[PDB]
DNA sequence: CCGCCCTGGAGAATCCCGGTGCCGAGGCCGCTCAATTGGTCGTAGACAGCTCTAGCACCGCTTAAACGCACGTACGCGCTGTCCCCCGCGTTTTAACCGCCAAGGGGATTACTCCCTAGTCTCCAGGCACGTGTCAGATATATACATCCTGTGGCG
DNA sequence: GCCACAGGATGTATATATCTGACACGTGCCTGGAGACTAGGGAGTAATCCCCTTGGCGGTTAAAACGCGGGGGACAGCGCGTACGTGCGTTTAAGCGGTGCTAGAGCTGTCTACGACCAATTGAGCGGCCTCGGCACCGGGATTCTCCAGGGCGG
């Protein structure tokens, strides 16, 4: 039937975060009686944000790394490298990711 | 004359080692047993998934790392390089575990 | 045949081509990925009910979520969030 | 196949502690660390088991998932990526 | 005349004459036992939401409530706390 | 429409606490779609076992004290005597309750 | 009346903070402890009530109330009993 | 003259201080601070007096806790004193630093 | 003067590069389910008007507490030394691991069916709000009780 | 050159009286919980497919156990000098009480737009399957870290 073209609201926004995925997961966690429409596309905006930073990040590490692929171990790096990513994921354990090189200065031999 | 290292550097180079790899210290078959052992008086008769056993083991061999490492700190502020119950005890102790 | 599975694997993917072309990615670190979207979905979603709840609406709007960033995400993190958030919705609601 | 273990606290060695001491930066340790390190896995263990298997009984299941796992370390504010 | 503000005062007090006969309880013990009797139904319901969620429900029943009740209280408190429902339960069916 | 005599839930149970009151804050909470009937019994249940055994360890603690009014230092003398309670509630601070009488023994005279 | 406060942290004083270290248990206090404690509680302070004037500009008061500080306790995973419900 | 030894009147007044319940810091000074505190945030502000008590009751329970880990770090190392260097390990410890 | 101190090779571990190879990341395709379009409706929410509680501001006073300074004693910190416990390492024993195989218990799914819960209307009674009058409690005070601190008796 | 404590000196639990204010009780009233009923879909149940978990078996070798030497450091002892606790005289501003003002919290009544809902379409991404190179590994070589056996001039 003829109806207006199928544009996805994450195109409609500027996003590459699925705003119809995040509407429906919001609809049905039971979080309130309502969702609004623009709760959607300001939480995709934001968990696109996120993603990006870390991946960029991680991606960062990887190259430091001598690597064209992230790994746990460099998302670890990544994380706990930025002062504000290792605050929103101080209790937070990343599988396989290791932990920093970080030798007491007392144990350093002297 | 035969070589021997002196105490310390060998124990730095395992720390170096240790922290830049990122493999599970605890070897696997063991540290399943133990799991079951325990999950025995809990419920018997209990089936396990291998993800759910390396689940337990990577959790379990992180939190014994950061209480390592808050007992090493307790050991530096105590004037020592040793680690010792006493500090596992106070480490454990402000994090609200005993 | 079995159930199909949803996951934020592709669009991770594509945010990691539009910052690093030349990157790829592990399917552990992928899952890794996935787990952290999820976390930080839930966290928010939390949040906003609960602001949504203790100010006696019934509505989840982009104010609650702005709310909710501002509360769980810290400093500059936070901010610049906010700013995308504000950008993105201006620019869905003049679409 | 009704099997019993036990002993098996023992099966964390002395070496692998040294290796976990290790990865958290610890040069020298005492002897009596390893028995103290065993006592408190067994009870951090004991915890996270313990609600696993809680999680596992109300979904009337038999085998302890990975998702059950998580759900007991998020129970105890300890989130793991990578299981789901 | 204002909006009611709903309390279990009356119902603790119930409680507290059924323990301690000859005993009194001041405005601030009682505002300390309201909160303590919400932060407890709160933390025991969002268990059960939980419990619903993590299996697909989407009830609240006796059972997610007993099971909410052993994964938050510790040990003996869970094992009267349990019994006490079961028993409650029990005692309304049959009427 | 002179009906049954009524009965409350409370009664039916065998409890103090509002069953009825209990299941609408379960229903109006955003928890779940649906509330099972025998949910808000059990869960009054509990909250009225946990209330009467705090009740009953700060109704000693003013016995303790030669005192007929429970206070919020009785309350917290109860809650952080009583090891399951203190392990409840130990992310939880009671208003004027003041802290448990521990000096440590290296800080005793000697 | 538009006035403006500042170096307010020197009002907590030292007989208050030994006060405070004494109900701790504390039987010896160094002369250094005062300030750090000074710090401690502004950082402390500055955490909540960040999120209390969060909760209140975002329900669109001009108020700070105590149910908005029990929030930001609770926030901070810091449950406070007994200042409503 | 009938001067105590150095420590007796502080184990007194621990004493009388755990076996009170009220409130350590005076009141219009906290109330000060949190005033200038709040002022960096939204201008124009207004406290309740529940408010303000709420904040007071969280934070002087704050620091019993945080002295109560900090003379255990300093009895860890041996020593009846509590330093700067003992609360930034409970803090460490704990996770705030 | 003598231990104490300053140094370049030897041996081992780390780094560095090149060839091999694999299996896991990555593109690609039909296809079903979930997102998108488009009207409806009734309610959640926005907003203007209004009431009065409650927060802010100020004056005075009364004094409790904070401030400041002198003194000295208990304590943190540094130095030496003893020995003992932990580390480094070589040798032998142990079982972790890897590969493959089998089988069966239990996860996960699929009809279906009925009973258990949402939703409504009504009623009445349990519970909130509001007076209020007294009894548990704070306080002022004289205790006698409980506890700390130094000289005086005492000698080897 | 120390050991016990008697008694002074001071903090403090006890018993008595005297307000006093808020706590428990009673009572009118109102809105929300219970009774009774219908409707529908959520979950219980039963049968089935298959997958993945456990147990077994064998070979290999990586790791753990174990013993031995020795020296690094933990801990005791001792000393000393700063620094914090104790206490008393000054001061200041906290608490309280009282009055005044008004700003904003709370409520109420209309009204609007907006989100849930439902019918219908369609394309987006999950699943599954080829396909190739990024990284682990083995082989070989250069560099580097660490430690020990010679040269040296010091107050």
């Amino acid at each position: 039937k003829t109806r207006a073209k199928a544009k996805t609201r994450s195109s409609r926004a500027g996003l590459q975060f699925p705003v119809g995925r995040v509407h429906r997961l919001l609809r049905k966690g039971n979080y309130a009686e309502r969702v609004g429409a623009g709760a959607p596309v300001y939480l995709a905006a934001v968990l696109e944000y996120l993603t990006a930073e870390i991946l960029e990040l991680a991606g960062n590490a990887a190259r430091d790394n001598k690597k064209t692929r992230i790994i746990p171990r460099h998302l670890q790096l990544a994380v706990r490298n930025d002062e504000e990513l290792n605050k929103l994921l101080g209790r937070v354990t990343i599988a396989q990711g290791g932990v920093l090189p970080n030798i007491q200065s007392v144990l350093l031999p002297k | 004359k035969p070589h021997r290292y002196r105490p310390g550097t060998v124990a730095l180079r395992e720390i170096r080692r240790y922290q830049k790899s990122t493999e599970l210290l605890i070897r696997k078959l063991p540290f399943q047993r133990l799991v079951r052992e325990i999950a025995q008086d809990f419920k018997t008769d209990l089936r396990f998934q291998s993800s759910a056993v390396m689940a337990l083991q990577e959790a379990s061999e992180a939190y014994l790392v950061a209480l390592f490492e808050d007992t090493n700190l307790c050991a530096i502020h105590a004037k020592r390089v040793t680690i010792m119950p006493k500090d596992i005890q106070l480490a454990r102790r402000i994090r609200g575990e005993r | 045949r079995k159930t199909r599975k949803e996951s934020y694997a592709i669009y991770v993917y594509k945010v990691l081509k539009q910052v690093h072309p030349d990157t790829g990615i592990s399917s552990k670190a992928m899952s890794i990925m996935n787990s952290f979207v999820n976390d930080v979905f839930e966290r928010i979603a939390g949040e906003a009910s609960r602001l949504a709840h203790y100010n006696k609406r019934s509505t989840i709007t982009s104010r609650e979520i702005q709310t909710a960033v501002r509360l769980l995400l810290p400093g500059e993190l936070a901010k610049h969030a906010v700013s995308e958030g504000t950008k993105a919705v201006t620019k869905y609601t003049s679409a | 196949h009704r099997k019993v273990l036990r002993d098996n606290i023992q099966g964390i060695t002395k070496p692998a502690i040294r290796r976990l001491a290790r990865r958290g930066g610890v040069k020298r340790i005492s002897g009596l660390i390893y028995e103290e390190t065993r006592g408190v896995l067994k009870v951090f263990l004991e915890n996270v088991i313990r609600d696993a298997v809680t999680y596992t009984e109300h979904a009337k299941r038999k085998t302890v998932t990975a998702m059950d796992v998580v759900y007991a370390l998020k129970r105890q504010g300890r989130t793991l990526y990578g299981f789901g």
